[PDB]
């Protein structure tokens, strides 16, 4: 079918839908589904059981958040089944699964089995008639527009680097980590408790991603911001309540950077950029270095960039230039890449028909990945 | 030399005391008593203005030394924390305290979840320890105690008094001096935590599942269908005022279904130990399982631990823990001290740590020096022993 | 009186020279644990060795010393000796001599550092470093033939004709044991059963002893292994937890055979000793055929004769008879060699002394080698 292609990212944290012919993804929200806090057995309470984005927001307080994925993998298929359902619904987009063709954003390396489970349900579930799964690496490199560059991608549920030269994916030098965006709110969660905050509810885990998004600052020297005095910077919550964070904001996100403090059995950020490139070949290494990419959520953190730089530069070999070309929209730059991708005439070879997934089998999704 | 001093630290308020196992567990509960003040004034407050609280723990401690056990302090010292999680103050207050008003001569501040492997001879992990406010479940590995599997939980019973308030209110004659049946509120706007205490104290159990669930029934009355038994027989308490407070006999029954509620919400008083497990290495889970150690007073509630048990081996069923764990048995460890009484007694054997405990042990002079005391979560941790 | 010590990557054979077995056999591993700034409890050693270190594999980080028979720590294999003279064998190295094991084509820094920690540091009367390959000859009581004594952290071929090597045929490869357990953790992956930290590492690799198995046909059995449900077992973990090998149970030790899976750019352990025999002499070819002997444990996968016999087969002349000798203790065949040469009245006079050590210096070892 001629319609134009559904681009969906699917992020662990938001998921961003949209057309291929969209410059921005339009439809961006929460991936989780909330039911009420209370089981409501009696008539008269919230009806449905199900509240996804604006929804959810709505009676925020009421309904308790139940993310259907950790770490890029599904862990509730139903849960996800109804947010896709969302996706194809009046409220976002409003169109027909049955008339145009989907772009989905599969993390790397994941069993097969989620990824077979996955395709089942649009060709099942959903009568789809076409289907493609492409990597979030390839997809940011095209939204930069260079075939050569690393790519750290640091998402909300996992981490992962992948070096590419002139659209070649070097399989054996991608490196995966579960430590992402997630952790480091409920590593601020355990720390605004050591503050003196408690966060008991689920609706109060938002709250601490809240503080996270609007104040957290990586310190360049980790040991003069600890001597210092902090101003005490006062949060307001929507009752009207103020919450001090005070060191606890800079000092949280330093576990990215080491790990180790905590005792998470890690590399690190800064380290896992570095084996990506070391593992390629000796011609390869200096031009990698001259070409880093950052893609995710997890790089608008203040200062980032700053202290990175700075980690790489210790590691990395003596007189070679390091150039780290960060987008202004980096959060949303996975899903641009798709509708770049999905509007490429090339595109019309590389995705499934629904009649071919149902001749060969599930391994088709499997040959066709790559 | 002499041994050793133990701290109030939570339901632990009352546990004052000195070293070895021989003390007295003085029964402190703790606040003061200032004359011009409301008493009591607790002040044992986070958050709290500093100065506030210094001059609160001036006088407590001055008070606690001054009288209450014979203490000629400047030499046994020692911290129980019964936290981890305790925010920098007051810490960094209590020191302040020391330190100056107090002379302090070294001090060795020291986690409940490790004083309480001390007597069971065992190294190893679970240790769940609930008492006032916030409940704790640490797996504690030889050695290394692991936060990372670090769980925490209401209550542990303040917040029973809210529901035993309402509750109280929700039944309701009191028989009134006049002989009146009247209104519990309006005779009384509120029912004093000492009343409350003391009605809970002698007045509540944990029930047997197969019914505790019918309690729930009576919450849900679904359809009719309620399967909640008759209640034991009704009390009269009697109540200070020279009233009445009749209670029925089917409070005793649901005040403990708190704890054990399941909403949408995880059944969490009984989980802690279970989204801990699937926290934890597999490596180590045969020994987690198995091997449980609960300390803490608030498990002095009868049958709670009966059903708690069964809970959570009833939960263990739950696929989710079950295919996510395998299944075995758990067996308790336990003291022949009290719940309580673990804090008490590692503080006890921890005289015996004197060759070790001048070591591991902050400096005075350090403290004079920088009066920089280590914390977990600091980026700066001295190295100690530069000095 | 003299002690029998190889310096094994993975694990440390020590004993007694005349006796049959090791006496003491334990991991070549160190294991420091993730403490943090927390109070820990009582019996806590800073670093744990062998069998304490797989006990407390929870929260220790477990790092070999040895990487491709390299020792990369010294300070670390120190400690590995020192607990295997005064612990494990509760034995002065003042008493002893000491025979150690060296790799072929080994770097020179080995020789020149290990005979000055032995006479400096220990203060051993005698050392004698001896070649592995050379060793398991004595083993098997055959002066001509062909040794593949493949090892957990390098695999190397060297042919010996009447006693007298040919140091030109000597190959060496990278491939190793190690190797194959990370390339068994990332397949099991994408099955579904996730093996990321250090401790899940060697369960993986306690997991591969069991399970694995080499094939004869590699497409056939892969093709019969998808068609029937015969060759899954179930394994059971330290925890309750059962996990379903599937396929991959046979397909890890194919690498060995088609490096290429794992990407080593390098030619198989079959290609590796027949390409050795071709560069050695015409003549003594026929008897490099005749003798063809399997050493070390990495060649103790059921099977693996079988699959190295049509191979080889394939590659050798079509009159030539080709006789591979795999006797049942290969995994101790080196160790056995040096407890022998040891035992043999010609080798006391081999032993370089502390007196020969102070007057040459650390330059004495290279002389010393062949
Ligand atoms: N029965 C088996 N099945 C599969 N793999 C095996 C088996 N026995 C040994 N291995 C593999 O071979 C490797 C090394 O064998 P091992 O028994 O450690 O001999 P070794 O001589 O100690 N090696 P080294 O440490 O270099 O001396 C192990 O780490 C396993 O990966
Ligand atoms: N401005 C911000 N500052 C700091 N952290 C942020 C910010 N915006 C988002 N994050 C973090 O990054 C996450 C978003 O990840 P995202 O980029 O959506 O992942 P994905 O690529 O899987 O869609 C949020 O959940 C939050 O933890």
């Amino acid at each position: 079918i001629a319609n134009q292609p559904v681009v969906i990212d699917n992020g662990s944290g938001v998921i961003k839908a949209g057309f291929a012919g969209d410059q921005i993804p339009k439809y961006c929200f929460p991936n989780y589904v909330g039911r009420p806090k209370h089981v409501r057995v009696m008539a008269g309470a919230l009806e449905g059981d199900i509240f996804i984005g604006p929804k959810a927001e709505e009676h925020r307080g009421l309904l308790s958040i139940r993310y259907p994925m950790e770490h890029g993998i599904v862990k509730d298929w139903n849960d996800m089944e109804r947010i896709w359902q969302y996706v194809y619904s009046k409220d976002q987009l409003q169109t027909f699964s049955e008339e145009h063709p989907v772009l989905l954003t599969e993390a790397p390396l994941n069993p097969r089995k989620n990824r077979e489970r996955a395709a089942e349900v649009f060709f099942e579930t959903f009568n789809v008639p076409a289907l493609f799964i492409s990597m979030q690496a390839v997809l940011s490199l095209y939204a930069t527009g260079r075939t050569t560059g690393v790519v750290l991608d640091s998402g909300d549920g996992v981490t992962h680097a992948v070096p590419i030269y002139e659209g070649f994916a070097m399989p054996h030098s991608i490196m995966r980590i579960d430590i992402a965006g997630r952790d480091v709110s409920r590593f601020l969660r355990l720390y605004l408790r050591k503050e003196g905050y408690d966060f008991h509810s689920s609706s109060e885990f938002e709250i601490v991603k809240a503080i996270k998004e609007r104040a957290c600052y990586l310190s360049i020297n980790p040991q003069k911001d600890e001597t210092l005095e902090t101003e005490k910077a006062q949060y307001y919550l929507p009752d009207g309540s103020t919450i001090e964070i005070g060191p606890s904001r800079f000092r949280a996100p330093e576990l990215l950077f080491r790990p180790d403090l905590i005792g998470e059995e890690s590399e690190g950020i800064h380290e896992v950029l570095v084996f990506a490139i070391q593992k390629s070949d000796m011609d390869l290494r200096r031009t990698l270095f001259s070409n880093i990419v950052l893609s995710g959520g997890s790089t608008l953190f203040k200062g980032f960039g700053d202290r990175l730089l700075s980690e790489v530069k210790k590691l990395a070999p003596k007189d070679v230039k390091i150039r780290i070309s960060a987008p202004q929209e980096r959060l949303y730059s996975t899903w641009i890449g798709g509708s770049i991708l999905a509007s490429l005439d090339t595109f019309k070879k590389m995705w499934v028909s629904k009649k071919e997934y149902e001749e060969d089998g599930a391994r088709s999704i499997h040959r066709k990945t790559f | 030399e002499k041994t050793a001093v133990v701290i109030d630290l939570g339901e632990a308020f009352t546990k004052c005391g000195f070293a070895g196992e021989t003390g007295p567990r003085c029964i402190i509960p703790s606040v003061i008593k200032r004359a011009g003040m409301p008493k009591p004034v607790r002040v044992v407050q986070y958050n709290i203005n500093t100065e506030e609280l210094y001059s609160y723990l001036k006088e407590f401690i001055h008070i606690l030394y001054f009288r209450h056990l014979l203490v000629n302090p400047r030499d046994r010292r020692v911290v129980i924390i019964e936290s981890v999680l305790c925010p920098s103050h007051f810490r960094e207050t209590l020191t302040r305290v020391l330190f100056k008003y107090f002379e302090v001569p070294s001090v060795l501040l020291a986690p409940s979840h490790l004083m309480a492997l001390l007597t069971l001879g065992i190294n190893s992990a679970m240790v769940l320890d609930c008492g006032y406010r916030e409940s704790l479940v640490l797996p504690i590995y030889e050695g290394i105690p692991v936060l990372n599997c670090w769980g925490a939980l209401p209550l542990g019973g303040k917040a029973l008094h809210k529901e035993l308030e309402t509750q109280l209110l929700e039944q309701c004659t009191v028989d009134t001096s006049v002989a009146k049946e009247q209104s519990l509120p309006s005779v009384m706007g509120s029912v004093p935590e000492g009343v409350l205490e003391d009605i809970k104290a002698r007045t509540c159990f944990v029930s047997d599942l197969k019914r505790g669930l019918k309690i729930q029934a009576a919450k849900f009355n679904i359809d009719g269908n309620n399967e909640r038994p008759s209640p034991p027989p009704n009390v009269d308490y009697p109540l200070d005022g020279e009233k009445i407070l009749h209670i029925l006999g089917s409070i005793r029954d649901s005040v403990v279904e708190i704890l054990f509620e399941q909403d949408n919400e995880e059944q969490s008083v009984a989980t802690l130990i279970l989204d801990s497990l699937i926290q934890c290495p597999i490596d180590t889970r045969k020994q987690l399982a198995e091997n449980l150690v609960v300390i803490g007073g608030t498990s002095m509630l009868p049958g709670f631990l009966h059903r708690l048990l069964a809970e959570i081996r009833y939960l263990v069923e739950k696929p989710k823990y079950k295919k996510a764990l395998g299944t075995k048995t758990f067996r308790i460890h336990t003291p022949p001290a009290k719940a309580n009484c673990v804090a008490w007694l590692g503080g006890a054997i921890f005289g015996a740590l004197q060759d070790i405990l001048g070591s591991r042990s902050v400096s005075k002079e350090y403290y004079n020096q920088t009066g920089r005391i280590p914390d977990w979560c600091s980026l700066n941790n001295p190295p100690l022993e530069m000095m | 009186a003299a002690l029998v010590v190889d310096n094994g990557s993975g694990m440390c054979k020590a004993g007694f020279a005349g006796d049959d077995a090791p006496r003491a056999v334990f991991p070549s591993i160190v294991g420091r644990p993730r403490h943090q700034g927390v109070m820990v409890g009582m019996g806590q050693k800073d670093s744990y060795v062998g069998d304490e270190a797989q006990s407390k594999r929870g929260i220790l980080t477990l790092k070999y010393p040895i990487e491709h028979g390299i020792v990369t720590n010294w300070d670390d294999m120190e400690k590995i000796w020192h607990h295997t003279f005064y612990n494990e064998l509760r034995v002065a190295p003042e008493e002893h001599p000491v025979l150690l094991t060296e790799a072929p084509l080994n770097p020179k820094a080995n020789r020149e550092k290990m005979t000055q920690i032995m006479f400096e540091t220990f203060n051993t009367p005698a050392m004698y470093v001896a070649i592995q390959a050379v060793l398991s000859l004595y083993a098997s009581g055959r002066t001509t033939g062909i040794v593949m004594d493949s090892g957990d952290g390098v695999t190397h071929t060297v042919p010996i004709y009447e006693g007298y090597a040919l140091p030109h045929a000597i190959l060496r490869l990278d491939l190793a044991g190690r190797d194959l357990t990370d390339y068994l953790m990332k397949i099991l992956t994408e099955r579904g059963y996730s093996f990321t930290t250090t401790a899940e590492r060697e369960i993986v690799r306690d997991i591969k002893e069991k399970l694995c198995y080499v094939a004869l046909d590699f497409e056939q059995e892969m093709a019969t292994a998808a068609s029937s449900s015969s060759l899954e077992k179930s394994y059971e973990l330290p925890d309750g937890q059962v996990i379903t090998i599937g396929n991959e149970r046979f397909r890890c030790p194919e690498a060995l055979f088609q490096p290429s899976f794992l990407g080593m750019e390098s030619c198989g352990i079959h290609e590796t000793t027949f390409n050795s025999i071709m560069k050695c002499d015409v003549d003594i070819r026929k008897d490099l055929y005749a003798n063809t002997v399997l050493s070390g444990g990495t060649t103790m996968y059921p099977g693996i004769a079988d699959r190295m016999q049509k191979e080889i087969t394939a590659l050798a002349p079509s009159t030539m008879k080709i006789k591979i000798i795999a006797p049942p203790e290969r995994k101790y065949s080196v160790w056995i060699g040096g407890s022998i040469l040891a035992s043999l009245s010609t080798f006391q006079q081999m032993w370089i002394s502390k007196q020969e050590y102070d007057e040459s210096g650390p330059s004495i070892v290279h002389r010393k080698c062949f």
